[PDB]
């Protein structure tokens, strides 16, 4: 009132929508400036050209599902984020540390990379056997490590005492292990792509490999070993299973074109880009 | 100032050099005062 | 009607004839961060015109051989303008960016560039070495080469080892030489986080690569230069500090 | 009333070219067309324009002020130009 | 080209304030510009030549 | 609502006294924690004790008028802002200019540097007289030239014939000219002291002499001839006087305690410290 | 319950247990210019707690021979924080201050400051010439000192010719050993103009001078440092541009 200048929606909404849509009959149409066929691709819209439109259609009444293309159905199979070796009789040794990451190998990166951000829950299972396949009465010992904690020095450390550390004991001819884990990020979602750095200062263009690592990400270590006063002679793998539950995706981005060369990075090999298709003879002869 | 945003493109066989006229006004809220007497002009002598 | 257009924010304006529309990223608008999504108890302070308006960056020569370029947008504005200073003196950030890409050319010219907007753009190390430790890693300047940009060594997988084709996945819009000579987008604020540090962090990036090549005739007028202007929309500061730019 | 205004003065363009400025293809980009300073009283551009000259006969001035820039080029001409206007307080900038 | 000025204003072209303006106008008019006494002539007079 | 945080007198009033204050009766006290009479002048307020709390006073209804001491009849005294010689027999010369600064000399500038801010109106009034102080029947011509204007480059330059620029024509043997004059600046204010500088740029640390100017108090240039073809002898000295009317000031300052040195600048000689006082003998004895 | 009291603008925060009062200049508080009062058309910016909030200045450390200091506040804030940084962007300033002055010593110091804001104050050249082309001008530094600051040659004459003793008809306040150990003073923008540029032209001055000299014993304390700290308060800028420091 004494000064008036400090006196001062979206766009669309979505549509619960339980099965593949319909086609409705139509017909012939002769007319002028009426074309749902011409379109503009430089306004970055996609053609809104339907069926109906195009060319005379039946009645067709689809009762086809749609539900099988929900994320959270798509996310829902289990996969293989890690193997461990584990040799109690070499030398001293006696544990193993696996530093949780799910980007260790392909198949399930390539797929959760195909979204910048996700949150869910997970569940991992734990499948333990020998070398040789062949299960044993062993005893075994799973304890997770929050970021901070300090790590097993060895066999018999307090480490495994585990007053607060979650841990998981389970003979090796049992069952696999399986357990549920929330979303532990100290952000709002996980973010398979971070541009920037974690620190401030100074960024050489010599090494550069602080870029591109998200802390947010890092949730720290898993350990294992056998639990006995003398060390075992024997050789042990153990293959990390999670299943992916309760997730939620945004701004999806395109899937990996290229072999992944690393682990933590996206790098490719610049001289044999694999030109994503495959090669021809000519045009205008298909196959 | 006057500056180029991006660069002057023309066809083939067109002239490559044109020209921008440039105009002035006032708006509503332009206002004079203390009216004075101008030096744009001179006089020598009577002007028979 | 829908071609021509104007907008307008702070001092600054800007007025197309030949424009294809305009896209608004993810059906949302620019907002200030509401009470719930709050974390941060301090007071952000709110510049408006100071900050909101259009800034405009050298131009890009756009060549027969050309392979596009790059820009990263917390990272272009750092050291220009009022917007840079609040981003030195500030710990954290938040805004959305309007984006308008320039292109003249006459009737005689033809061409395409793909104008997109690729949030968490990540530059990566083109090699063949599978070992971490002597892995190659893109320099500090090419992951963010500041108002002067960057350009591509090979826009097919567009440095990211991911297919071009699909980047229409991504807010988008072309500028056809035959059809629009600019091309407009207006980018929400996106992020994992409701404020991240603008020196730090770059939330999207921005690609300008030539499709379909640049042919003419000769006699035609050789120079095709491409402008972008970004402004920086409905934005906020937070944790007041000394200057750090780097 | 918008009136014509002369920017092109210098020692040439004789009598009817210093109401004209060029554009033509530039090599280098971002380049500078033409500039001039705004005040009306001033000796320069506007002595050409009517408010120009009525604002001779008076003191003082207030208000705002609007400039129209026409483009004769031929139709088959594009292009895009930034004109700006800087407050007091330096020099004419250097760069745009 | 249509013989008619801009008629672009303040308001549309950039964000303005709420400016109430108490400058006056009036001494603008025709009638008070030409209430100005001017010399429109001299006429030399000599009775003894 | 979305966001709440963008969701966000005086101390004194005037009152009107036409006349000074009155006196109360008052008696003694004696009791505690009452005591008008201690004071804190470090608080930057003065002492708030009256009469009728200090000592015992009668009952006293004052008459005296408070009229007198208001700035608007404090002003509405005329005096004498500039002096200007024409000699219209000398050499060519022919014409006198006399740029409009009411700092000329000393008493009314000491009067209006008691306040930063001054608006007001005018009344100029012109004596005019022979350097033998006699008076002859000629005629004078009196142009105000506002600032922008050419000013007269001899006694029969076209500059004279004012089709705008306002004259006085008067015989020097009538009465004295006076006209009105408005409050012309630029401003909302007239200000006789100016921290800063007109313009932009560089400022050398040896002649500074841009600094302290203010271009809001520039109103031109008064001009005066004497109307004829012919070049009269004579010598001739022009007194200008003006009152000050409609006049209001704001924050007020001290008064110059040192002798003028300079008309536009307040400069002082620092060896001639003048110690406003006169000297005295010791203390503790009172003339 | 007087004497204590605690001030707070922006993120920064001031207690003081023996201070006296507050002085409000003027009786009117600090305040945005009204739609009635206003000139200029462009929308000005206001940034609230990024510029208003408490700036500490480097220390004077008062001596027993000390003639006084004296400070320009358009000045000294403008090459500090955010405030400078909106002050060379921007053409036109408006702003009031609240001001805090700092000196503490033992119950065995004795002395007295005077603190004054004085509006318009201009220095002035120390010489005997009167012809106006020879005379002394008092330089660019000893005009505009800056942060550091300017002492007085003789604060008796306070540098402007005009007397010390009718320095009290300035808002102005008292620091006395014995009473208080800091003064305070809250200044609303005053001017002949609703804006008014911060580099050129400077508002009004601070000056502290020790009216009563500092006298103290063998084996107490001798370094006596002071301090002030201002607010600029209730800010406004408009006329963006390009940096202009000078
Ligand atoms: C008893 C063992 C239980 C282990 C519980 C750990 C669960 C970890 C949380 C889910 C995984 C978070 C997503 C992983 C992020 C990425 O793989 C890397 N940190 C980034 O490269
Ligand atoms: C026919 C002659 C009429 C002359 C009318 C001129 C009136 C001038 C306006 C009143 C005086 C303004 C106050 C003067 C300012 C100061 O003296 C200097 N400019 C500053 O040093």
């Amino acid at each position: 009132d004494p000064v008036e200048d400090i006196i001062h929606r979206a766009i669309s909404g979505a549509t619960n929508v339980e099965s593949a849509a319909d086609t409705t009959p139509s017909s012939h149409r002769l007319e002028t400036g009426r074309v749902p066929a011409l379109q503009a691709a430089e306004t970055g819209a996609t053609s809104n050209a339907t069926d109906e439109n195009m060319i005379e259609t039946r009645c067709v009444i689809n009762r086809n599902g749609v539900l099988e293309t929900t994320i959270n159905h798509f996310f829902s199979r289990s996969g293989l984020v890690g193997v461990v070796n584990l040799t109690d009789g070499g030398d001293t040794t006696g544990y193993a540390t696996w530093d949780i990451d799910i980007m260790g190998f392909v198949q399930l990166r390539r797929k959760c990379e195909m979204f910048t951000y996700m949150r869910f829950n997970a569940e991992f299972t734990f499948v333990t056997t020998t070398k040789s396949g062949e299960a044993r009465p062993y005893m075994l010992q799973y304890m997770y490590v929050p970021p901070g904690a300090p790590k097993p020095t060895g066999r018999d450390a307090f480490q495994w005492q585990t007053a607060t550390n979650p841990s998981v004991f389970v003979k090796l001819t049992d069952p696999p292990a399986q357990v549920s884990v929330p979303f532990m990020s100290p952000a709002s979602a996980y973010q398979w792509f971070y541009d920037g750095y974690p620190t401030f200062g100074q960024h050489p263009e010599t090494s550069n490999t602080t870029y591109g690592l998200c802390p947010n990400n890092m949730m720290g270590t898993f350990a294992v070993r056998v639990v006995s006063r003398e060390a075992s002679q024997l050789k042990l793998q153990t293959r990390v299973y999670m299943k992916l539950k309760h997730v939620r995706a945004w701004v999806p981005r395109p899937i990996r074109s290229q072999p992944y060369l690393l682990k933590n990075f996206p790098n490719y090999d610049s001289s044999k880009i694999t030109n994503s298709a495959r090669d021809r003879s000519s045009i205008k002869q298909a196959n | 100032t006057l500056w180029y945003q991006t660069n002057y493109v023309v066809p083939p066989e067109t002239p490559g050099e044109a020209y921008i006229i440039a105009m002035g006004a006032a708006q509503d809220n332009f206002t004079l005062k203390i009216c004075k007497d101008t030096d744009e002009v001179t006089q020598q002598a009577v002007l028979q | 009607s829908d071609r021509v257009a104007q907008l307008t924010v702070g001092n600054s304006s800007i007025t197309t004839q030949e424009a294809a529309n305009i896209v608004l990223a993810y059906g949302e608008w620019p907002e200030y961060c509401p009470d719930t999504d709050a974390t941060a108890v301090d007071k952000p302070t709110r510049p408006d015109v100071s900050v909101n308006r259009f800034y405009t960056l050298d131009s890009k020569m756009w060549q027969e051989n050309s392979t596009g370029w790059y820009w990263k947008f917390p990272d272009v504005l750092n050291k220009t303008g009022v917007f840079g200073q609040n981003a030195q003196f500030h710990y954290l950030y938040r805004s959305g960016f309007c984006l308008h890409v320039q292109c003249n050319a006459s009737k005689f010219h033809q061409g395409a560039l793909l104008v997109a907007v690729i949030p968490e753009f990540v530059i990566a190390g083109r090699g063949s070495n599978t070992k971490p430790n002597e892995a190659p890693h893109p320099g500090f300047t090419t992951t963010f080469p500041g108002t002067t940009g960057a350009t591509f060594h090979d826009p097919y997988v567009l440095d990211s080892g991911v297919p071009l084709s699909q980047a229409l996945i991504y807010p988008h819009q072309w500028v056809n030489l035959r059809t629009n000579n600019c091309a407009t987008v207006i980018v929400p604020y996106i992020n994992a986080v409701p404020f991240d540090s603008a020196i730090n962090h770059s939330n999207f990036g921005l690609v300008v690569v030539p499709v379909s090549p640049l042919k003419y005739s000769s006699g035609a007028t050789t120079a095709i230069p491409i402008t972008i202007t970004i402004a920086p929309l409905n934005s906020e500061f937070g944790g007041l500090r000394q200057a750090v730019s780097q | 009333v918008e009136t014509i205004l002369e920017v092109n003065n210098t020692t040439e363009a004789t009598g009817l070219t210093r109401l004209l400025i060029p554009v033509s293809s530039q090599n280098k980009a971002d380049e500078l067309c033409a500039a001039f300073m705004v005040d009306p009283g001033r000796i320069g551009p506007w002595q050409s324009t009517l408010v120009g000259q009525i604002c001779r006969y008076y003191t003082q001035w207030s208000g705002s002020l609007k400039v129209t820039f026409m483009f004769t080029g031929s139709f088959m001409a594009t292009g895009k130009m930034l004109v700006a206007y800087s407050p007091p307080g330096s020099a004419q900038p250097a760069n745009r």
